[PDB]
């Protein structure tokens, strides 16, 4: 039953004001190829900033043609939005890291775990022919250390 | 761009608007939403007018 249920899970980093850190999300458990991610990951903009967000491109295909879509327009929330372009050629069927999320910490973040949640009513996971698929996301976090 | 009339623009109106543009029948389409630039003609300029709307707005 657990492995009929894909999962998106935001990856647990630690860093220091000033640097950058690079938080992995991955998809594991996949079952039914994808073809529509539609995600939202909220953090908190008075500690960090967005830097990137960089697709891993060993499964994320057709970036030419806007298979990988960010909206970072509202301050301290991150929409990823993954299609297929193709509607054949590129869906997700196996697991690996979808994205890698760059924050820099700023300047006058305090110490401590900073949550990086997923919106579970807004997640979307769809297969190639637009049917709805078994997800669930899972969070992760930014430790801010000396 | 709201193609599938759901009250939100997001990445399913994009596979629908893909799908359309692919020559696929797409149930539950709202015609009236396709020419988001008003031009006349459905085609990958209001596919681009849908994409930066999910990827700014
Ligand atoms: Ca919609
Ligand atoms: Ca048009």
């Amino acid at each position: 039953v657990k492995n009929e249920t894909v999962k998106l899970s935001v990856g647990t980093v630690s860093g220091n004001p000033g640097d950058t850190v690079k938080v992995p999300v991955t998809i594991s458990q996949v079952s039914t190829p994808v073809g529509l991610i539609c995600m939202d990951i909220s953090y908190d903009a008075s500690k960090f900033t967005v830097k990137d967000v960089l697709p891993n491109t060993d499964l994320v295909k057709d970036t030419d043609n806007y298979s990988f879509i960010v909206n970072t327009s509202t301050p301290g929330k991150i929409s990823i939005t993954f299609t297929d372009p193709t509607l054949a050629n590129y869906p997700i069927s196996v697991d690996g890291i979808l994205a890698y999320l760059d924050f820099i910490i700023n300047s006058n973040a305090t110490a401590g775990d900073s949550a990086l949640t997923v919106d579970p009513a807004t997640l979307i996971v769809a297969d190639e022919n637009d049917k709805d698929i078994k997800d669930a996301a899972s969070n992760g976090k930014i430790t801010v250390t000396g | 761009g709201d193609l599938n009339d759901d009250g939100v623009v997001n990445g399913r109106d994009i596979v629908m608007m893909r799908q359309y543009l692919a020559g696929k029948t797409v149930s539950g389409i709202d015609k009236n939403a396709l020419d988001i630039n008003g031009d006349g003609a459905v085609n990958g300029d209001d596919l681009m007018e849908l994409i930066k709307k999910v990827s700014n707005n």
